[PDB]
């Protein structure tokens, strides 16, 4: 059974900042000691984050 | 038995051909679908499980 519920309550959620986060692999090759760039799908530098 | 082919990756190709490895001779090689030529060697490098 799916028993229905309608008093859910809506509370404001936070707001915060994803500083340094939100980078990975994009690939699977090996460097070493290299500057690479690279054009992707990435979280900006100090976001906005819930 | 039956075989289906449609628009999918089709991850089962069953038979393919095996070949022991040389070593220290210019040699054609194909590792899982890469082409090239060369001499290869023993390498020192550490890479990473992906
Ligand atoms: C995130 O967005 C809210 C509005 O949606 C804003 O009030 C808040 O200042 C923002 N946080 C920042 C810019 O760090």
């Amino acid at each position: 059974q799916c028993v229905n519920l309608t008093t859910r309550t809506q509370l404001p959620p936070a707001y915060t900042n994803s500083f340094t986060r939100g980078v990975y692999y994009p690939d699977k090759v090996f460097r070493s000691s290299v500057l690479h760039s690279t054009q992707d799908l990435f979280l900006p530098f100090f976001s906005n984050v819930t | 038995l039956s075989f289906e082919l449609l628009h999918a990756p089709a991850t089962v190709c069953g038979p393919k051909k095996s070949t022991n490895l040389v070593k220290n001779k210019c040699v054609n090689f194909n590792f899982n679908g890469l082409k090239g030529t060369g001499v290869l060697t023993e390498s020192n490098k550490k890479f990473l499980p992906f």
